[PDB]
DNA sequence: GCATCCGTGAGTCGAG
DNA sequence: TATAATGGGAGCTGTCACGGATGC
């Protein structure tokens, strides 16, 4: 009656049904803004203070149609069988395989017939590099045991003699090999077949280069530049210590795991792709990525305008919690009010502590003068607590107890009986009861217990 | 309405984790401990303090509490200036917050998502003496001992080894709260053996066993006066509330008399009697009167030694103890004569 | 404005 | 102290008449 609450609803408060909230901090249900004295449910005060996400499985062998760290908008698929039911930052959880793709710049040599050589001074990915009029053979300028490494498009020939290599040869798309991988060639037999059009593989670009003209061909020396794919297995038991698109050297390690030899360290440089994730993870949220030391840990609560990281450069846009991913080199901000809701007795002798009496009868005062007989009714009945309280000096909060008082024991006895035996009062089981549940909770207190 | 629906209705929120998520979490609770080991290593401090700081930001400031180990009383203020001393360290050791933070995190929801097995457990230790959601509760401690304790290098799953610390709580719980008299654990081991013991050779007896029985399948050591004590010691107390007759109007209690407070009779008894030690010891005079009154503690209660009466009535220990002589022997004369205080000695 | 819910009452000794 | 274990379990049903609080 005192704090116009139904009994339904304090009994939902006292028995942690839902929470009441106090200061809402201007958090936000549904489009409608948070005033105080508003009942919460669980669902809704976790949305509201822990922010809005989802996890999703992916069935096996399925790889993803979405990046990490990639915006996400509500009915995108994330995968073939999978559809995000709501809107915010996607994010990989589990990679079971990893991909490195992995840098390699080189130089190698290759002979055309000069009608047929289109020249420039660099070749673009899938630019042409030569039209041919007739089949042309390639031909072995050195003698040795024949390398063969086959890109995706597009092949390397490496002749060694001695085990040292004496040629390098790219041979670009349109170019059919003619030797196996460690043939013996001589010199002047043709390692490969020409035909029609000849241009740069997808895979690999021409840097650089260089011509010498020769009777009626030339010898273009090319400084090229490729990536060259290695996959690794993830298994459960190990961690992914690398972020998505992270420049990596030799030395490094990509995966950790529970010992050093089925750790995976990186061979040469490359970059690295996660695929394959064990599920993932839409989050509403804000990211911030930072160049340097950030100012604000993990936990953390904090609203727009706000310093991040980065000595006070890069700063808040919505109000949220603070995720400091170190893996990512990322401050990510899961957007959540600060907003204050409890439940039990503490809340109810918050609100009680709060209200002034004088305003309240004035408020039932003015009440009393409507034309509605009901209205008139139920204000008369609260005047009545109200102005009880208000002529006694009883304080509202009173009836919420901070301290239970214990009735004397001779008034509870625990008695020998005649034959020795022992007999006692019940009240003193529902004490027993009573301090071993309070030792039980200041217990769980001191020792951080999760809020469940 | 219903407590324990309610609470396996939160606990039903909470999706059980994977063999990846339970690793990961671990993982990181393990590593955050390792990074609170090396802020106390860098800073100096306390890493039970620290640890309480980290915690601190991570539940935030809806909790915060006084530790009965820590030195400082924990408020805000304490936990600010810390939280401040950890944010003026350089980036190589800030990092370490971080993996604190995040280990906090990672410990919270391992818990949060393990809730199920502990009830799981507690149901069938039911009729113990403890209820439903007290048993779940001490289960729940035991779950965070196992957490804390926690090993993923061993790669075992995290249920195994939860499980043990589970039912070492409720078994714990179980030997502590259950009696209105408290009995010590290894001595409720004792009874409970007992009862088995009991149990079995009773199962094999076709009767209840003898003392006698009892205390040879308990092997050496035990006799039958050692069974039938233990069995005296193990007896519950029983209600004063406990119903009398078919009506609702009769207590146990309400037959059991007040044996502490002194009777009617028994106050006169007193009263009268010292009223006619008084009129025995006005028949002596004042000295020999107040001495064997100091002696006897009638004054101050307390019985005072011959060198106290007589330092107080200036004479030596021999003189004082020889009026206190005559004194009582004038008394046994009056006595004798008079027969008054015989009825007084019952 | 009127059905329906919940809470709370329902004799005294005596003995058991 | 380490295999793994992950949402419980009885209700108790033949009065009654009232008063006062919610719901069409
Ligand atoms: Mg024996």
């Amino acid at each position: 009656t005192l704090l116009d609450l139904s009994a339904t609803e304090l009994e939902q408060v006292l028995y942690f049904s839902k929470y009441i909230v106090l200061d809402p901090k201007g958090a936000i249900l549904n489009g409608v803004p948070v005033e105080k004295r508003q009942l919460l449910t669980d669902e809704e005060y976790r949305e509201l203070r822990y922010g809005k996400q989802e996890t999703y499985p992916l069935p096996p062998g399925v790889d993803a149609l979405v990046k990490d760290g990639e915006e996400v908008v509500k009915g995108q698929e994330l995968a073939p069988g999978v559809v995000s039911r709501l809107d915010g930052v996607a994010l990989y959880r589990f990679p079971r395989r990893v991909r490195v793709e992995y840098v390699k710049k080189e130089r190698a040599g290759l002979r055309l017939p000069l009608a047929a050589w289109v020249e420039k001074e660099a070749y673009k990915p899938g630019e042409i590099l030569a039209e041919l009029p007739e089949p042309y053979l390639f031909r072995a300028e050195e003698e040795g045991v024949v390398e063969l490494k086959e890109l995706e498009e597009g092949a390397f020939l490496v002749l060694r003699r001695e085990d040292e290599p004496v040629a390098t040869y790219f041979l670009p798309v349109g170019m059919t090999p003619l030797v196996v991988h460690g043939e013996i060639v001589e010199k002047g037999q043709p390692l490969a077949e020409a035909k029609g059009l000849l241009r740069m593989p997808r895979q690999v670009r021409a840097a650089q280069v260089e011509a010498e003209e020769e009777g009626e061909t030339v010898y273009l020396t090319l400084f090229l530049e490729w990536t060259e794919p290695k996959d690794y297995r993830v298994q459960p038991h190990m961690n992914v210590v690398v972020p998505e698109g992270a420049r990596v050297e030799a030395g490094d390690k990509i995966v950790a795991a529970i010992d050093p030899e089925e750790e995976v360290i990186a061979e040469a440089e490359g970059v690295v792709h996660l695929h394959e994730p064990a599920s993932i993870l839409v989050v509403k949220a804000r990211v911030y990525p930072f160049e340097d030391d950030v100012e604000v840990s993990t936990g953390d609560r904090v609203a727009p305008g706000d310093v991040l990281a980065d000595g006070g450069k890069v700063k808040s846009d919505v109000y949220g919690r603070v995720e400091v991913d170190l893996v990512r080199n990322v401050v990510r901000v899961v957007e959540s009010y600060d907003i204050d809701a409890r439940m039990g007795a503490e809340a109810i002798q918050q609100l009680l502590k709060e209200l002034d009496l004088e305003a309240l009868e004035k408020e039932l005062l003015e009440e009393m003068k409507h034309p509605s007989r009901a209205r008139r009714a139920k204000a008369r009945k609260r005047l009545e607590v109200v102005r009880a309280f208000l002529d006694s000096g009883n304080r509202p909060e009173w009836m919420i107890l901070e301290a239970v008082p214990v009735l004397p024991p001779d008034l509870r006895p625990m008695v020998q009986v005649d034959g020795g035996r022992f007999a006692t009062s019940d009240l003193n089981d529902l004490y027993r009861r009573l301090i071993n549940r309070n030792n039980r909770l200041k217990k769980l207190l001191a020792q951080g217990a999760p809020e469940i | 309405s219903d407590p324990v629906r309610q609470y396996l209705h939160e606990i039903g929120q909470v999706p059980l984790l994977t063999l990846e998520e339970e690793v990961e979490l671990a993982r990181k609770v393990e590593e955050g401990m390792e990074a609170i080991k090396k802020l106390s290593e860098i800073t100096g401090l306390d890493p039970d303090l620290i640890r309480e700081v980290v915690r601190a930001k991570i539940l935030g400031s809806a909790r915060v509490r006084h530790i009965p180990g820590l030195k400082e009383t924990l408020d805000p203020k304490t936990v600010e200036e810390i939280d401040q001393k950890l944010k003026s360290l350089p980036k190589e050791h800030k990092r370490y917050l971080h993996i604190a933070r995040e280990g906090e995190a990672a410990r919270q929801h391992l818990i949060e998502a393990n809730l199920r097995l502990v009830v799981s457990i507690a149901k069938k230790y039911t009729g113990r003496g403890l209820s439903f959601l007290d048993l779940i509760q001490e289960g729940n401690q035991g779950l965070i001992r196992a957490v804390e304790k926690f090993e993923y290098k061993r790669r075992f799953k995290f249920s195994t080894y939860a499980t043990w610390w589970i039912r070492q709580a409720i078994n714990r719980a179980i030997a502590d709260q259950a009696r209105t008299i408290r009995i010590p654990v290894h001595m409720v081991e004792t009874i409970n053996k007992l009862s088995r013991t009991a149990r079995q050779l009773q199962q094999e007896l076709g009767r209840e066993p003898t003392y006698e029985e009892i205390a040879e399948a308990m092997g050496p050591g035990w006799d039958a006066k050692r069974v039938e004590e233990t069995l005296k010691i193990a007896q519950e107390p029983v209600s004063l509330e406990t119903p009398i007759g078919d009506e609702k109007d009769s207590f146990y209690g309400d037959f059991i008399p007040d044996e502490h407070l002194p009777s009617p009779v028994d106050a006169a008894t007193q009263s009268l009697l010292s009223e006619e030690l008084e009129k025995a010891l006005s028949k002596l005079s004042e000295r020999e009167a107040m001495v064997l009154k100091l002696r006897k503690g009638l004054i101050d209660g307390r019985e005072h030694t011959l060198e106290e009466v007589g330092a107080f009535f200036g004479v030596t220990r021999e003189r004082i103890r020889q009026i206190e002589n005559k004194a009582l022997r004038k008394l046994k004369y009056h006595e004798s004569r008079t027969r008054k205080l015989r009825d007084f000695l019952d």
